[PDB]
RNA sequence: UAUCUGGUUGAUCCUGCCAGUAGUCAUAUGCUUGUCUCAAAGAUUAAGCCAUGCAUGUCUAAGUAUAAGCAAUUUAUACAGUGAAACUGCGAAUGGCUCAUUAAAUCAGUUAUCGUUUAUUUGAUAGUUCCUUUACUACAUGGUAUAACUGUGGUAAUUCUAGAGCUAAUACAUGCUUAAAAUCUCGACCCUUUGGAAGAGAUGUAUUUAUUAGAUAAAAAAUCAAUGUCUUCGGACUCUUUGAUGAUUCAUAAUAACUUUUCGAAUCGCAUGGCCUUGUGCUGGCGAUGGUUCAUUCAAAUUUCUGCCCUAUCAACUUUCGAUGGUAGGAUAGUGGCCUACCAUGGUUUCAACGGGUAACGGGGAAUAAGGGUUCGAUUCCGGAGAGGGAGCCUGAGAAACGGCUACCA
RNA sequence: GGACUUUUACUUUGAAAAAAUUAGAGUGUUCAAAGCAGGCGUAUUGCUCGAAUAUAUUAGCAUGGAAUAAUAGAAUAGGACG
RNA sequence: GCCCGUCGCUAGUACCGAUUGAAUGGCUUAGUGAGGCCUCAGGAUCUGGGA
């Protein structure tokens, strides 16, 4: 059963250290690498199976393969992706082409379309104006408050020559 | 990790085991009270014992130190309290005296047999392990 | 030990708490905040064991969550809040208010006061400083950053402070003869005034206190809080103005007030 | 690890301790960077508490600064020459702080001859102007301006390359030039 | 200790950002810096005159004094700029209800501001750990030199 | 709560031990056992070994839902309830257990950080991002590649997973933006001065380096090189500003540059309002999550003074291959022989070093009651150490972690 | 704020201090070991006392004393004041 | 009367002792030296020099 792992080369299994984002292994914790057998990227008698991808089609049809087709799961449903299976600009209203699938509910047919997301709206709007508002809002209070000390500051020094030509 | 249950024992046991007179001195206790044990004679006069080592330390201040005249004061008005201490020697070179009987004095199986209400030491007793 | 330690033991506890020895194994750890460990209340034992509003913690958890108890002004919904020495709960039921100030024997009274006075706290400035751009600072005891205060405020004055908005609106000096709060020692809750302080260069100021009944003792610097001047409290006290009595003077006292 | 601790290492009267705990982690040491010149590759190294330190490998400019001038350049680095802890940092040209290179002045002589308006060693308006008001303040200094004909100036490395990823000095200047200077011939 | 060179090692020994513009003709070469450790002891001049280096120095150097301020008895000066000295102190037994003879010997750096001789008491401050033993710099000569000169020839 | 008795002789007085006697939060064992309350308990021997089950997981209105999931209704044809899986986030460094090691170590009391790291809680904190600056940069918002899932599989066997096909974000990876002003550099031109001038670039914060400012110990003057503000054109400079500390090269700020450039909101939930020049323009409520820097709070690490049981049938000890100190560096979060290089010859000791033993974790304390003492503390709280023995490391704020991993030994 | 101070031992008072333990006050857990409670009433919409005190020494800190016991000082005057 | 030593019997303890006797524990020279970490190279694939 042991897995091949592409780019070992060997045509025999030794025992790797794996780590996250690496093929045939799938950490249980943050940071662990387990020490594994894995099988070597060079075909073998020994080999139970061998796992095969189609890249020219030949000179007749295979049963289950060519002859049939199975469609894709998921459709798009970040905004921009949407966009692009359509290939649309922005301009052309990715609300309608949302992709729907249809579903019975026994005696009711039901629709469900995805949440499509980083979609420009009214809200994301409402909350980009607020942003820059409140950081010069806040800009503008510092100063007022900046210069509301630095005038206590000088009707102090103007009270320190009060107190020298006082005394 | 619970916090300590805390507890002490409550009676001291005679050092020489055979004296013939503590012997009958102590019968004779329990023969009047109405006691079973003679433990309940022990633990009276461990009782005691503190309470005179207190007294005892107390006197050892001079006259009036704060302490003396908390603890001292506070000893006392506890033990007339109870019907130990009499209402007149009743400033501690005579909480330093009172013997064991004083004490033995005070239960609640004497009262009950002193004025009546049992006749006997014992029927006392039962009367009051009986609800 | 590989990390913070997130759980109390009691009898580790803090005993100003009042906890009680059995009934548990645990007292409730107080929150990082405002206030030093040692030296807070949190809400569970204030609203649990002081109050005697909510029987289990479960219910202090289900009164907090209803915003109801809130800080200073603001709500704060922590279980294990660490309340702490001229702090402000109220309550918006009830319409009460609290402030958090010491007994004399060293504990954290229940204290009614005024909504009037609710909207005010004091703060021993415990250090002033010059932060980014040049703006001075000063922090005071229950981590409060202040921007541009009076130049005349140095440490170990008290600060009065708007709670509804953030700044300083009075002050209050460190000089010879002024009412102090006394948090920490066996001086602790005790009030006085101050006689003078011993300077000792490089390690531990030291403060004589006299009060309005002619004792005298020392408490470490920093272990004062000034709060205004001989009579006018910047703030309302507790009952007993923290005079201590002697266990004689109030043995005396508790059985004067003896025949019903 | 590499360990820092003391509690290896004999006591002051020589006596021979236990082993008390295993290592522990705060208490780590790491390897040197062992930084060279050459095209530049710095790696980043995560120390306690998020934060960072880069370890530059390899380095090939810096940014050093003629102090008496109140300016800074970035020079390429020509190579070190004198090491006071240890000659094989010298010999392996290995960047380390208080080593001693030399860099390029033709970035600083670039400066000094537009801001002087004067030229080391051997047409405007208000150019003209400013070079007028800049004298009895362009004598410079000999055993530095020598320094310029062969195209390199000696300078003290002052950062530590192998901690922050930069590799930055001072031109060598008055008495401490002299000391590098006498010890560069009076072993030549 | 030092004497002499002061430009005696590998490195060109300076004070740490005291520059000296080359271009400034100065009569005093090296400008110097110094402070004065606090806690009332003066810095002695020869600190401020002198033109030693040192950076474990509590007057010229990048030093702080700060926790124990003890005196002891100076009782080897062998190691070349620090030394070690005795602290003599009596210990309670109990029990006997009396005290027996104690000391500790204390490593301490200094500064070639003093010049110490075997026997002198001396004022050593705490200091940051300046070496594996050393957590003290001597910080006043509470001394002088034992009357030694008192001590010569003949009538 | 200051007590003694029995035993040497023919008898006597001593010396002196054996014996008796009493207590023990002090263990075992024997016999006996009815009630209330209270409630220690695999420490000792073997830190010996372990079958099996359990002991760490976690969701708010508020990061991510096309479950081909449940639900129906109540506006919802992008989404909207509820919600498996899974991604993401945080926790798993606390807790609990044990006492093997450990004797100037730990630990206590007392110090130091002007010698550092710090998730979080709390309080402060950001108009500066682009470009040789009119035919111009997604900001009405820029990039894919992935789990779950679908489907093809492999092995006797595990919390093994491969090949193929989908698709999300507060994952990953990018990348715009805003006032006014001042001050610096450069300087086209013009005109001789005493010289001035359009208008051009630069200036967030963080990083690294160098140079400055950060006064104050009571007061005055001349002169050189620069060169500031106001001319009653000889000249005058007049008010001139300064934080903390016992102490600093402190806090802060300024100059010239540096950087595989730190941070500067492409996020989410509720509400929906104003405002005319009717653009779905331009505004705008409450509060979540974030986010640099500083503070605070929970911490941590190092650390000063003094204090440990028996031992000389341990007297000299320490530098091989650091022992003690100096310079420099490297390494660290940071001091520091912590490591390296060069150099020197130091450091400790009859006031007991060094070595040996401990049937040794240290304390709070426990037992014994005239006092002085004697003995005990594995064990309910504090500190430390460990996870079969060693070593190494990943992740992370924090581990040299063991209900994490890697290797050797058993 | 400056300019400078012979060293110590002892002793007083005080600070800084964890709780449980110990000693000990208050309260009648029915008693007691314990616990830190509880106690009054309008007992139908509340009144109220508490949760002390002590010991905590050796060391370090802080303050009083100046007996007792050490230390240092002026004799080749290189003395002290100006 | 007391009493001393050799010699003899039973039992027990400890010493000396060929066996360069044995066993457990702690350090440790020399040789061999796993593995993670750092570092010089490497380029299965997979994109804009980097991974
Ligand atoms: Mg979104
Ligand atoms: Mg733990
Ligand atoms: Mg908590
Ligand atoms: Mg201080
Ligand atoms: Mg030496
Ligand atoms: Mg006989
Ligand atoms: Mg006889
Ligand atoms: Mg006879
Ligand atoms: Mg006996
Ligand atoms: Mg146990
Ligand atoms: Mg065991
Ligand atoms: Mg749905
Ligand atoms: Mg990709
Ligand atoms: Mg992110
Ligand atoms: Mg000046
Ligand atoms: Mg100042
Ligand atoms: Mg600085
Ligand atoms: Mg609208
Ligand atoms: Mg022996
Ligand atoms: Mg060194
Ligand atoms: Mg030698
Ligand atoms: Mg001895
Ligand atoms: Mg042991
Ligand atoms: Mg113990
Ligand atoms: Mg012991
Ligand atoms: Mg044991
Ligand atoms: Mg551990
Ligand atoms: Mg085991
Ligand atoms: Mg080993
Ligand atoms: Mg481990
Ligand atoms: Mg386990
Ligand atoms: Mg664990
Ligand atoms: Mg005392
Ligand atoms: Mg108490
Ligand atoms: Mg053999
Ligand atoms: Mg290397």
């Amino acid at each position: 059963g042991f897995p091949m792992k592409q780019g070992v080369l060997l045509p025999t299994r030794i025992k790797l250290l794996l780590t996250k984002n690496v093929s045939c292994y799938r950490p249980r914790r943050d940071g662990e690498r387990k020490r594994k057998s894995v099988r070597g990227a060079i075909v073998g008698p020994d080999l139970a199976v061998l796992a095969l991808v189609i890249v020219k089609k030949g000179e007749q049809e295979l049963e289950g393969l060519t002859d049939t087709t199975v469609p894709k799961r998921l459709g798009p449903k970040r905004a921009n992706n949407i966009r692009k299976f359509f290939g649309l600009s922005k301009e052309d209203d990715v609300r309608d082409f949302v992709i729907r699938r249809e579903v019975t509910k026994g005696e009711k047919t039901y629709t469900k379309a995805p949440k499509i997301q980083r979609l420009v709206t009214p809200q994301r709007l409402q909350r980009k104006r607020h942003q820059r508002a409140l950081k010069v809002r806040n800009a503008q209070a510092q100063r007022e408050a900046a210069a509301e000390y630095a005038q206590l500051l000088a009707k102090r020094l103007s009270e320190r020559k009060a107190e020298k030509a006082e005394i | 990790p619970r916090a300590p249950r805390t507890y002490s024992k409550t009676y001291s046991t005679p050092k020489r085991p055979y004296e013939s007179s503590r012997l009958d001195a102590e019968l004779k206790l329990a023969g009047e009270f109405g006691l079973k044990n003679k433990k309940e004679i022990y633990r009276i006069s461990f009782q005691l014992s503190k309470i005179r080592r207190a007294a005892r330390d107390l006197l050892t201040r001079d006259e009036k130190d704060p302490k003396r005249l908390f603890e001292g004061n506070a000893l006392i008005r506890r033990l007339v309290r109870v019907g130990v201490l009499s209402e007149d020697k009743k400033k501690l070179d005579y909480v330093l005296a009172l013997k064991v009987e004083d004490f033995l004095e005070r239960r609640l199986q004497t009262q009950v047999y002193k004025l009546g209400l049992a006749k006997s030491v014992h029927h006392a007793r039962v009367l009051i392990t009986q609800r | 030990a590989r990390g913070p330690k997130k759980h109390l033991k009691r009898l580790a506890a803090p005993h100003h708490w009042l906890l009680d020895k059995l009934s548990g194994c645990y007292a409730p750890r107080p929150s990082a905040g405002p206030h030093k460990l040692r030296e807070s209340l949190p809400l569970i034992v204030f609203l649990r064991n002081r109050l005697k509003y909510a029987l289990n913690g479960r219910e202090v958890k289900a009164i907090l969550m209803q915003r109801h108890v809130k800080v200073d002004g603001k709500v704060r919904t922590d279980t294990t809040y660490p309340a702490g020495f001229m702090d402000v709960i109220t309550l918006d039921a009830t319409n009460e208010n609290f402030r958090l100030v010491y007994d004399v024997k060293g504990r954290f009274a229940v204290h009614r006061i005024t909504d009037e006075e609710a909207s005010y706290k004091l703060g021993k400035v415990k250090k002033v400083q010059l932060g980014k751009k040049g703006v001075p600072y000063v922090v005071t005891h229950d981590g409060r950053t202040i921007r541009y205060p009076d130049p005349n405020i140095k440490v170990n004055d008290t600060v009065k402070i708007d709670l509804a908005s953030g700044k300083i609106t009075d002050f209050i000096k460190f000089d010879a003869g002024k009412l102090v709060y006394v948090t920490g020692g066996r001086n602790l809750g005790r009030i006085g005034t101050i006689v003078h302080k011993e300077r000792h260069d490089g390690g531990f100021d030291l403060v004589h206190i006299k009060d309005s009944l002619d004792n005298t003792f020392v408490t470490r610097l920093n272990n004062v809080f000034v709060i205004g001047e001989q009579g006018k409290p910047y703030i309302s006290l507790p009952k007993g103005k923290g005079i201590k009595l002697s266990i004689a003077e109030e043995r005396d006292r508790r059985r004067a007030q003896q025949g019903l | 690890g590499i360990s820092r601790d003391s509690r290896h290492k004999r006591s002051a009267t020589g006596a021979k301790r236990a082993q008390f705990r295993k290592k522990r982690k705060f208490e780590l040491g790491r390897q040197p960077a062992n930084t060279k010149i050459g095209a530049k590759r710095i790696h980043s190294v995560r120390t306690r508490g998020g934060n960072k330190k880069y370890r530059a490998l390899r380095i090939e400019t810096g940014n050093f600064s003629w102090a008496s001038e109140g300016i800074s350049k970035k020079t390429r680095i020509a190579g070190v020459v004198y090491h006071p802890s240890n000659n094989e940092l010298v010999r392996t040209n290995t960047l380390t702080k208080a080593a001693i290179v030399q860099i390029d002045a033709t970035p600083f002589r670039q400066w000094f001859e537009a801001h002087y308006g004067q030229t080391l060693g051997k047409k405007s308006k208000n150019a003209e102007r400013k070079w007028a008001a800049r004298a009895a303040s362009a004598k410079i200094e000999s055993s530095v301006e020598s320094q310029f004909s062969a195209g390199r100036l000696y300078a003290c490395i002052s950062s530590r390359p192998g901690q922050s990823g930069r590799c930055d000095g001072y031109i060598l200047e008055g008495e401490e030039l002299a000391f590098y200077l006498r010890r560069l011939t009076a072993k030549k | 200790s030092t004497e002499l060179t002061v430009q005696s090692e590998r490195a060109f020994q300076k004070q740490p950002h005291i520059f000296n513009n080359p271009k400034v003709k100065t009569s005093k070469r090296t400008k110097r810096w110094y402070k004065n450790a606090g806690l009332g002891f003066k810095t002695p001049k020869t600190a401020i005159e002198g033109s030693y280096i040192d950076k474990k120095c509590p007057f010229t150097g990048l030093v702080s004094i700060r926790g124990k301020i003890l005196t002891g008895t100076v009782v080897s000066t062998k190691m070349h700029r620090t030394i070690v000295i005795r602290r003599a102190y009596l210990h309670y037994i109990p029990k006997y209800n009396r005290y027996e003879k104690r000391h500790k010997n204390v490593p301490v750096h200094v500064s070639p501001a003093f010049r110490v001789q075997v026997g002198d008491i001396v004022t050593v401050g705490q200091c940051r750990p300046i070496s594996k033993t050393v957590r003290f710099n001597v910080v006043k000569v509470s001394a002088a030199a034992g009357k030694a000169n008192k001590q010569f020839a003949k009538f």
